């Protein structure tokens, strides 16, 4: 990917303390509060009105956990994230009609999440090194689109 | 953009920042250099080092600038004027920039602030350093002076009756540059000459002409168009920009004699004020 | 950086034509004009106040001659853009100090000039080969930076 040894190990550490499940919720729950027009692909998804609404959705905390869980998967393969990636990549274009830009998004949300989550741990270097991450995921995320 | 209630969040949020005003601009300031390091390019006359004097001294005064702010949150405009002038004519930072810091004093705010940043605020603070971000860029060109109105409404006049068929180039110029816009239309048949393309572009052409026509009162003209992209469509905003382009590029090749420098700097400045007003609804 | 058949012979073929002085100075004095703030890089230009003032002053015609030129270079090596444009990367980073997205914005108005300049041979999939082309080279002239 190209994050130094000590990146990976600070990306590694901090990833051991997350609840994927409530990290992953809590991610897209704040996506579709803070973007709105995120809401676009979740209308199946049933009520989104409100903030208190979306989090509590249990739709939106299931798709959480399946988006966080393919996350966490990448954090294993580092050094080929658009390997990794790739027939995701495809089924969002062709299929899912993702724009990339929503994987940018959901980045940002991420790092604000676990800078909540972690507080004084989630240090200026920590944040740079998953700025690189999330920059990276979703690169190989949108890799695919034609 | 921002409503009462984000105001009230934000007003919350920066109280409980407080002493540490301060202390946070440091941290955001040092957060950006590190993250994003184009942004250093800015600072090559500062030592950058942790601590620094001149960075704790800058994020202080970056601090008092967005207190200033939120203490004047309903008049945004005219208590940054003097630091929108200070950027726009002698700093000069390229606008993206904002962009970064914004998320920078955000992740900084979310570190500091567990009780208080709940979704609800933390859209509320991500719009307001979007409002403070765009009042601080507001003077890089400005809003649309006469000149400009006067150069856009010769160059559309020019267009005429091909504005339609210069709707639909650009959409094909759109998606064949762009890939990643045809994700909005995967109901369409986006091959060359493709009618339905042809007919989206004569409805894209005929609501910028419409535009042209209400230049100094867009806001209303295409308040339709606004709710429908935000709350319908719900188009990414980053889009926008790339749809603005293309029809650049198309009335490029289409006005030889027009498309002079300053009639393209003022047709740039009219893309953008109506890809704004597209997205003034968003949230 | 990989172009199909049809999109390298589409560059190519165009670039021929090109008149890289006649070119660069009108794309400097463009990216000046459009983008003012474009401007803090060449205070030593001289007389920069108005579009006739950009696009006649020698300095800015000079440089953008140079620039061209460069990017010329590239073109000619559109399988290895980062290793071609290194030293100058480098350059812009630390010597200059010129934010990468300078670049992207030099590239968006080169578009502009090619299809003002050569009209309806310009078309759609000539522009996405060049889109693609001075995306390359933006992200060639940012990879140095740190
Ligand atoms: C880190 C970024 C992301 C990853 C790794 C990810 C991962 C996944 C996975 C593993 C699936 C299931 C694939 C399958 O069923 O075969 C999926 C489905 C989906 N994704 Fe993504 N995705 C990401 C971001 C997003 C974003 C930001 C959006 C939209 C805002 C999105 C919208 C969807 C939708 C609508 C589906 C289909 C859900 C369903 O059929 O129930 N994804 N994605
Ligand atoms: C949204 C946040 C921003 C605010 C509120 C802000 C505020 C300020 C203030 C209060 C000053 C000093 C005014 C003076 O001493 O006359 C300043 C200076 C400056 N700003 Fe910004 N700024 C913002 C974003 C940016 C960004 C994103 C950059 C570029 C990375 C930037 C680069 C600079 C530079 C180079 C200076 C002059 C520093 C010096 O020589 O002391 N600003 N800004
Ligand atoms: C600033 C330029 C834009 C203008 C002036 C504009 C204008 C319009 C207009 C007039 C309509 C038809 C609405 C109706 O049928 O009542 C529309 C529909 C639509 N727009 Fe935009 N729009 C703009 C940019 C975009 C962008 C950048 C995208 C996406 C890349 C987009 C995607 C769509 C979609 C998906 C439709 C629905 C088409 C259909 O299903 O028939 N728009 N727009
Ligand atoms: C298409 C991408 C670009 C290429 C290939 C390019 C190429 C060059 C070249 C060949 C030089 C001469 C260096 C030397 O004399 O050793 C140079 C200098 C310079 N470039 Fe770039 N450049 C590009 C974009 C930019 C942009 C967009 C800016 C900023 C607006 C910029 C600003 C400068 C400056 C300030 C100099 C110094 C001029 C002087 O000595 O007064 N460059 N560039």
């Amino acid at each position: 990917m190209h994050l130094t040894p000590e990146e990976k190990s600070a990306v590694t550490a901090l990833w051991g303390k997350v609840n994927v499940d409530e990290v992953g919720g809590e991610a897209l729950g704040r996506l579709l509060v803070v973007y709105p027009w995120t809401q676009r692909f979740f209308e199946s998804f049933g009520d989104l009105s409100t903030p208190d609404a979306v989090m509590g959705n249990p739709k939106v905390k299931a798709h959480g956990k399946k988006v966080l869980g393919a996350f966490s998967d990448g954090l294993a393969h580092l050094d080929n994230l658009k390997g990794t990636f790739a027939t995701l990549s495809e089924l969002h274009c062709d299929k899912l009609h993702v724009d990339p830009e929503n994987f940018r998004l959901l980045g940002k949300v991420l790092v604000c999440v676990l800078a909540h989550h972690f507080g004084k741990e989630f240090t200026p270097p920590v944040q740079a090194a998953y700025q690189k991450v999330v920059a990276g995921v979703a690169n190989a995320l949108a890799h695919k689109y034609h | 953009m921002l409503s009462p209630a984000d105001k009230t969040n934000v007003k919350a949020a920066w109280g409980k920042v407080g002493a540490h005003a301060g202390e946070y601009g440091a941290e955001a300031l040092e957060r950006m250099f590190l993250s994003f390091p184009t942004t250093k390019t800015y600072f090559p006359h500062f030592d950058l080092s942790h601590g620094s004097a001149q960075v704790k001294g800058h994020g202080k005064k970056v601090a008092d600038a967005l207190t200033n702010a939120v203490a004047h949150v309903d008049d945004m405009p005219n208590a940054l004027s003097a630091l929108s002038d200070l950027h726009a004519h002698k700093l000069r930072v390229d606008p993206v920039n904002f962009k970064l810091l914004s998320h920078c004093l955000l992740v900084t705010l979310a570190a500091h602030l567990p009780a208080e940043f709940t979704p609800a605020v933390h859209a509320s603070l991500d719009k307001f350093l979007a409002s403070v971000s765009t009042v601080l860029t507001s003077k890089y060109r400005g809003v649309l002076s006469p000149a400009d109105k006067t150069n856009v409404k010769a160059a559309w006049g020019k267009v005429g009756a091909h504005a339609g068929e210069y709707g639909a180039e650009a959409l094909e110029r759109m998606f064949l540059s762009f890939p990643t816009t045809k994700t909005y239309f995967p109901h369409f048949d986006l091959s060359h000459g493709s009618a339905q393309v042809k007919g989206h572009g004569k409805k894209v052409a005929d609501a910028l002409t419409n535009a042209v026509a209400h230049v100094d009162d867009m806001p209303n003209a295409l308040s339709a168009l606004s709710d429908l992209h935000a709350h319908k469509l719900r188009v990414d905003p980053v889009n926008f920009k790339l749809l603005s382009h293309c029809l650049l590029v198309t009335l490029a090749a289409h006005l030889p004699a027009e498309f002079t420098p300053a009639v393209h700097a003022s047709l740039d400045k009219f893309l953008a004020s109506v890809s704004t007003v597209l997205t003034s609804k968003y949230r």
